[PDB]
């Protein structure tokens, strides 16, 4: 589901060191932002 | 000039106001007396600008009659009931603000709209429906300061010639769905206030979003 | 821009490169990268300029790619194979630079040709095969700096109107076949450079023809 992916997608922004910012499941989308956490 | 009372009192007699009166714009009176309410006037000679808001104003705006006022600069229609799609001010060609925030204007603006408005310096678009692309004649506007368009349904990319405009100092495009890439002509451009925020699919510099999805 | 790309490449293809290439002109890319031959852009950013001399250019040129780019100021395609009419540049009423010397272009140039062409300041007409009488527009451009006829088949009486110019500094009319009675109009002056040699028939007296072939 969509709240799962985007769980996964935060997660993800962490491990890069960076803030979620956009999430999508429908499409498949998870951007982060440039900045540091 | 008492002139000027004819081209307005037919404005007035075109506008359906649902939430106040025009009683004050009486014919055959100046309307740079004082005594009409919404009325600017340069050096209290000429009808400068109209300011007609919170009226309730409903349906549609014709400017056949406004084209009369030689000296007209200034429109503000903010906080009315106005529908369908944006209004022929083009036809106003001296026009040098126009302000329509917080109304119900729809549609898609015709590319070339602006094309014709050389001399404006301020356009207010923001709080409005409407959809479709940015028009691409409003980069084109020699004299524009300021531009907002947010609280809109824009789509689409942001044009980059947005960051060859000499005069734009205030640029506000937040709270539509626009997308693709932030120009770097935007983010490099000095002393301009930005505000390109809740455009979810804008990626890019000033949104501080990484374009690459991550597929995790 | 790389909406810029298309109508430069429209305008390059629409002429016969003989002598060189524009290879560099390419679709898709965005003319002020900085890798453009012969591209003048404002900031960095939008075209403002084409220039591009010496390439062998041949046929006609049309002005209907260039009026796409809407920050064009400056033309200069001298020292090219370029023929037949003066091309519509009044089209382009932004235009405050237009060099073309060194071709072939001919004919003679419809007088109320340069009238829309209201913030031209740098007009170099030189060294072609323009024929007929000076255009009248011309004595009538606004910002008008310098003007560059020198080396063509003019024919006719010189206006008057060129002494009472507003910012014109240079103008140059040597080697054509103009005629009639040099205006006082011109000699007065406020620091305008004037060359009118080798136009041999002008003499204000009409006196006998001598030298008549």
């Amino acid at each position: 589901g969509r709240i799962g992916y985007c769980f996964d997608c935060a997660r993800a922004c962490m491990r890069r060191g960076k803030y979620i910012r956009t999430c999508s499941f429908e499409r498949k989308l998870c951007r982060c932002s440039i900045s540091d956490i | 000039y008492v002139s000027e009372s004819e081209p307005l009192v037919r404005f007035k007699n075109s506008v359906k106001i649902t939430k106040g009166d025009l009683n004050s714009w009486r014919e055959g009176t100046d309307p740079c007396s004082g005594k009409w309410f919404g009325i600017y006037c340069q050096k209290g000679l000429t009808v400068s600008g109209i300011h007609v808001t919170r009226l309730g104003l409903s349906g549609t705006i014709t400017v056949d009659d406004l084209k009369d006022l030689p000296n007209l600069k200034t429109i503000r229609l903010d906080n009315n009931l106005l529908s369908g799609p944006l209004p022929h001010f083009f036809k106003l060609r001296g026009l040098k603000s126009l302000m329509l925030s917080n109304n119900s204007f729809s549609g898609e603006i015709r590319d070339d709209f602006f094309k014709d408005m050389s001399k404006l310096k301020r356009l207010f678009l923001d709080h409005n429906k409407f959809e479709g692309s940015i028009p691409s004649s409003i980069t084109q506007l020699p004299q524009l300061e300021e531009l907002h368009m947010q609280s809109n349904n824009l789509t689409g990319e942001i044009p980059p010639e947005f960051g060859s405009m000499k005069n734009l100092k205030v640029l506000d495009l937040s709270t539509n769905s626009l997308d693709g890439i932030v120009p770097q002509s935007i983010a490099d451009k000095k002393n301009l206030a930005v505000n390109l925020t809740e455009n979810e699919y804008l990626c890019g510099p000033v949104v501080d979003v990484g374009c690459e999805n991550i597929e995790l």
